[PDB]
């Protein structure tokens, strides 16, 4: 039914501990004036942004969820692989092995 | 456009009004006041982490050298008996009794054998194990393909019997052990509580394929880490059935490859060349492997054969020593057909000492000639296997693990050493399981020499299961704060015991019974200073380091910028490596003293499901207070039968744990008396919906008992998002609604908000509990709607969520990612830096088969 699967997934959190943050949106040929403000002794921030029914720059979204991608590429972390370290002891190489047993 | 000043005076007004409301209906101040008023009915102890990693490290260690000693009265026993024992060829008369696993419950004397007479065991119920088992005898597993009536099969069957006494005493010692099982190197597995085989006895669409030799633990105690440089000869004549039946040859080769073994896959016509993006020996680990698979599929047949330039490639790789490697057990696999160069000179210059194997596989239905072939593997210590056809594929790989087993077994008693397993999924449903494995060798001539024909193969390997259950019961974790927990850790890398290990197949890619192996760094956030932690861990050193690092909620959805201490030892006579994450307000807990007789049940009383207007809507986190007590999913009767073995308790002395018991009854009466004194006497207020409390022991209390049905919070209170974020900021967190989910939703539920408590017993600082209120969402757009609407004015937290607008339009998809609706706003804001991220993967999420 169904099967596992490699899911990049993304969150986001407030970067910078200054708590005002204003600026005008560069979007498509228009102009979009904001203002963010973050609420002291709490996780919220107020985005006063004045400008709607203006052009369009929603080109593509931000989808913070679960999408299904493929993993890291695996040819690259072959060349600087994580630490590792191997059995301690290992049996090979006896020189009273029988070896006419090929077949 | 408002000045700055102007909407930062409303912004403080909108902060202060959360604020006020928020500590008024919550009731922080006053919990607190509760805490502090009766330090006499608790006393505040520490958690010296030192100390706990200390004594779960040598309580694991313990465990395991209990099942290791298993291991070793099993093989002595197997070695012992084996050498004692007498061909045959007749056993009609002398008929060897056995249960074969893959039977019909059906009184039905006519499922028998000739040679041997069958058991009909009687299976009584276990939920250790889950399933139907019977502690008189061992079941044999047989698989399809190999009769189980032949010689070897029934001297095989005659002289484990003895296993089956041993098994029985193996258990009578260790009450807790699971399947303990003999993988025969004849295909026979013997495993001790005789029950079905899992789900493959005699059912249609179902084709029993396990074989004991093709298990990982098998193949892991069977012989040493190797490195195999698979070469494939995609020449010409290869082409048609040759290659098909080659590259399933390859695929079923990789299969029986441990994250230990190091490969590589090589195919040479006229010039050899590598069949993947990778250059050298690589680790032999789920996703190496499958793009080593995915190479191979996708190869071609096309040109003359040169063996020399496919031989030089081959030991050239295999003595590239800049990379990590298994510096042992080399090997060459050649899937060829047919030829006539023998390549002496090759093998005379590269392998002379004979350091290296040459394993010969004449795979395909032909004739060209094998003399070539099967010299190779004559002059290099190896093999030479022949696989005609879809059927043969999956037998020869088994048998060169067979060739490799010799030089362990010529080391007599270095060899008979204890090994633990990747931890994967048992074959007989557990779970998550580890198996430690102990090879079992031929002892027939001893001390009176003889000729040795077969005598430096292996019997089998023993195995005992340990499942991570197990493990996580003498790592006990209510001590602590939600936010630490114990940790485990390989030689590779891959958590052993982690909270963000699931029971699930590791995933590999996109889609179109191997090891669950997630590496550390892949189940949390990995920082810097956690690779080192790690590279400190794996080296098998204690430490300590406390840091800042990156937490990301239980959620999935936001992330917090947590305070943690990870002290860490080794497992001693063991690879594993045991470590502690633990807060910095988690130093300390609270230990309840109820030693009245009569506190206890003066606090139990106010539990009981008919009070539930004088106290708020309760749930009980389902843990472990003791063994009569079954935890269910249904948590009414969970509370229910909770209060029940409340009832009659003074008996159980020493039956069922003071310390969680204490705890939870006297977090029922803080909780209750809380409700009481501060929420039944004002019993409503118009902004909030839901007001309730959450706490470390387990009891979460929500008020109006209307909105509590509305509650779909995990009871276990160690498994809550929202209180486990709330315990790392020291503010207020609004916890965003799921966007698009079918039940409570947001209008008819709310918003959470929640503050931890922040007590002081004798100036150490705690957080027993976290007060949460579900804000309602009309009075609060009421509140906010005194405002400028049309153009918008937003209200975003931690992860950029729409807790609302002002435009009355974006408050119906409540809850969701406001990247969803207006994505150049926060992309810009990103880049202004008032939004980080991260981007993490989660290999063991389920996924929707795309096309
Ligand atoms: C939006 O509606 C009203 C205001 O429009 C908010 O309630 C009021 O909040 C202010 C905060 O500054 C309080 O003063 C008001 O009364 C207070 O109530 C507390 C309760 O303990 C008293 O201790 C204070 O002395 C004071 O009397 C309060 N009004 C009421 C009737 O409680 C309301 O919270 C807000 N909505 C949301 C969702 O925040
Ligand atoms: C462990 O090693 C011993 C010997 O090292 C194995 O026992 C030997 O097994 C072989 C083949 O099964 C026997 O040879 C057979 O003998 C019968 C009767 O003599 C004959 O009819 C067959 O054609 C074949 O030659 C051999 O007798 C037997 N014993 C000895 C002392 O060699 C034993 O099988 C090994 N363990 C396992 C699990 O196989
Ligand atoms: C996950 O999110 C964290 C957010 O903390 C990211 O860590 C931060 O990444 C930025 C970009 O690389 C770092 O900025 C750089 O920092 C160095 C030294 O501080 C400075 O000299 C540079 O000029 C630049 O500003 C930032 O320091 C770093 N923060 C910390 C605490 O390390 C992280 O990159 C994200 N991704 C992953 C995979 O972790
Ligand atoms: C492991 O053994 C060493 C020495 O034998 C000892 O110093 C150390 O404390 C042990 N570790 C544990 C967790 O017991
Ligand atoms: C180890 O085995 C002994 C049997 O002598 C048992 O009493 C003890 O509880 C076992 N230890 C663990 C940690 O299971
Ligand atoms: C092998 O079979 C014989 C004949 O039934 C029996 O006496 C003997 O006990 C068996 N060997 C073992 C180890 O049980
Ligand atoms: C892998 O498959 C693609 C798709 O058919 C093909 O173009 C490519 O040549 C293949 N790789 C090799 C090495 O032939
Ligand atoms: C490995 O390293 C050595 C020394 O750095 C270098 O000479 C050699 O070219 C490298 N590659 C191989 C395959 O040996
Ligand atoms: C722990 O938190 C405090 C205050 O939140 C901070 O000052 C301290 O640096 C943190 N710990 C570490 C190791 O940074
Ligand atoms: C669970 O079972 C109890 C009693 O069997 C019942 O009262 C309750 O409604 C059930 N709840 C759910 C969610 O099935
Ligand atoms: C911000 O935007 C500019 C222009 O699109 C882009 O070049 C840059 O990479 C972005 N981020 C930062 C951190 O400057
Ligand atoms: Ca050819």
């Amino acid at each position: 039914s169904k099967q596992s699967c490699i899911t990049e997934q993304t969150q986001y959190f407030f970067d910078n501990d200054s708590k005002s943050f204003s600026g005008v949106l560069d979007c498509g040929n228009c102009s979009r004036i904001f203002h963010g403000e973050k609420l002291m002794n709490t996780n919220l921030i107020f985005i006063m942004v004045e400008s709607k029914g203006t052009c369009p720059c929603d080109t593509r979204l931000l989808i913070q969820a679960e999408q299904t991608s493929d993993g890291p590429n695996p040819c690259d972390m072959v060349k600087q692989p994580r630490y590792r370290k191997g059995p301690d002891v290992c049996f090979d190489n006896n020189v009273l092995e029988d070896y006419t047993d090929c077949g | 456009f408002p000045s700055a000043v102007t909407i930062k005076s409303w912004v403080d007004k909108m902060q202060e009004d959360l604020v006020t409301l928020a500590k008024t209906a919550s009731g922080v101040n006053q919990l607190v006041d509760i805490y502090e008023k009766y330090q006499d009915l608790y006393t505040v102890e520490p958690n010296n982490a030192r100390q706990l990693v200390e004594i779960a490290a040598r309580d694991i260690e313990k465990l395991l050298s209990n099942r290791s000693k298993a291991l070793v009265r099993l093989a002595l026993e197997a070695e012992k008996v084996q050498a004692a024992h007498q061909w045959r060829e007749d056993f009609a008369s002398n008929e060897v009794v056995y249960y074969n696993a893959k039977d019909d419950l059906d009184p039905e004397k006519n499922d028998s054998e000739p040679g041997s007479q069958r058991i009909k065991p009687v299976f009584i119920e276990d939920a250790n194990f889950g399933r139907q088992i019977s502690y008189q005898h061992a079941a044999v597993h047989i698989p399809t393909d190999i009769y189980e009536g032949s010689t070897i099969v029934l001297n095989e069957l005659n002289w484990t019997s003895a296993l089956d006494e041993v098994f029985k005493k193996n258990r009578e010692e260790d009450p807790s052990l699971l399947w303990q099982v003999f993988g025969s190197a004849t295909g026979l597995a013997r495993y001790y509580p005789a029950s079905p085989w899992v789900d493959n006895s005699r059912t249609p669409n179902k084709i029993d394929l396990y074989d004991v030799r093709r298990r990982p633990w098998y193949i892991q105690g069977a012989a040493s880490p190797k490195d195999m440089l698979i070469l494939v000869d995609v020449s010409g004549s290869v082409s048609g059935l040759t290659l098909k039946l080659i590259r399933t040859s390859v695929s079923e080769m990789l299969e029986t490859l441990s994250d230990d073994d190091f490969v590589n896959v090589a195919s040479f016509n006229s010039n050899a060349q590598d069949v993947s993006c990778f250059q050298h020996l690589v680790q032999a680990n789920v996703r190496n492997k499958k793009v080593l698979k995915d190479a191979v599929n996708n190869i071609t047949a096309k040109g003359i054969t040169d063996y020399k330039k496919g031989f030089s490639f081959a030991f050239e790789q295999l003595l590239n020593y800049n990379v990590s490697r298994a510096n042992c057990n080399k090997i060459i696999m050649l899937f060829t057909d047919g030829g006539e160069e023998r390549a002496q000179e090759i093998f005379n210059k590269y392998n002379k000492d004979k350091k290296v194997r040459v394993f010969t596989f004449s795979v395909g239905q032909h004739n060209y000639d094998r003399g070539p072939i099967q010299w190779m593997a004559c002059e290099n210590k190896g093999y030479y296997y022949e696989i005609p056809s879809i059927g043969a594929i999956r037998i020869n790989t088994q048998e060169y693990l067979d060739v490799l087993g010799r030089p362990m077994v010529l080391a007599g008693d270095k060899a008979k050493q204890v090994q633990w397993t990747n931890v994967y999924l048992d074959a007989l449903e557990l779970g998550l399981v580890i198996t430690g494995t102990l090879p079992v060798f031929n002892i027939t001539g001893q001390f009176e020499n003889k000729t040795n024909l077969k005598n430096q193969l292996i019997l089998g390997v023993m195995g005992v299961d340990v499942s991570l259950e197990d493990i996580k019961r003498l790592t006990p974790r209510f001590t602590l704060c939600p936010n630490g927990y114990y940790f485990a850790i390989d030689p590779n890398g891959y958590v052993l015991l982690h909270p963000n290990l699931q029971p699930k197949p590791i995933g590999v890619g996109i889609p179109t019974q191997e090891p669950v192996t997630l590496d550390f760094l892949d189940a949390e956030l990995e920082n810097d200073i956690k690779v080192e932690i790690r590279n400190k861990m794996i080296d098998g050193e204690s430490g300590e380091k406390t840091f800042r690092t990156l937490v990301k909620s239980q959620d999935e959805r936001y992330i917090d910028k947590g305070n943690r201490t990870y002290t860490w030892t080794p497992v001693n006579g063991t690879d594993y490596s045991l470590a502690l994450v633990l807060p910095t307000y988690s130093f300390y807990y609270i230990k309840a003293k109820l030693e009245e007789t009569i506190t206890q049940a003066r606090y139990s009383e106010t539990l009981k499901p008919d009070n539930f207007e004088e106290s708020g809507y309760t749930f009980i986190a389902p843990r472990d207070y003791c063994n009569d007590l079954k935890i269910s999913d249904n948590n009414t009767e969970f509370l229910l039968n909770f209060n029940e073995f409340i009832d009659r308790k003074t008996p159980n002395n020493p039956s069922c744990n003071a310390d969680l018991i204490n705890r939870v009854l006297l977090d029922a009466g803080f909780t209750n008396e809380l409700v009481q004194n501060y929420w039944s006497k004002q019993k409503n207020i118009k902004g909030v919906k839901a007001r309730f409390v959450v706490t470390d022991g387990g009891i979460t209390r929500v008020y109006p008992k209307e909105a509590g049905e509305n509650w779909q919070e995990n009871p276990e209170t160690y498994e809550d998002s929202f209180y486990k974020r709330s315990l790392d900021n020291d503010n207020y967190v609004f916890t965003a609604p799921y966007f698009n989910k079918s039940g409570p939703g947001a209008y008819e539920s709310g918003i959470m908000v929640s503050k931890a408590v922040e007590i002081y017993i004798q100036g150490k600082l705690l957080k027993p509990a976290v007060v949460g209120i579900k804000i309602d969402v009309n009075s609060w757009i009421e509140n906010f709607t005194k405002t400028s609407i049309r153009m918008d004015c937003v209200i975003l937290d931690d992860g950029g969520f729409l807790l609302m607008a002002n435009h009355d339009d974006y408050t119906n998809q409540i809850g969701r990612f406001f990247g969803e609706i207006d994505p150049s706003l926060m992309r810009h804001l990103v880049n202004i830096s008032v939004y980080a991220f991260n981007k993490s993967y989660d290999y063991q999420s389920v996924c929707e088969p795309g096309a």
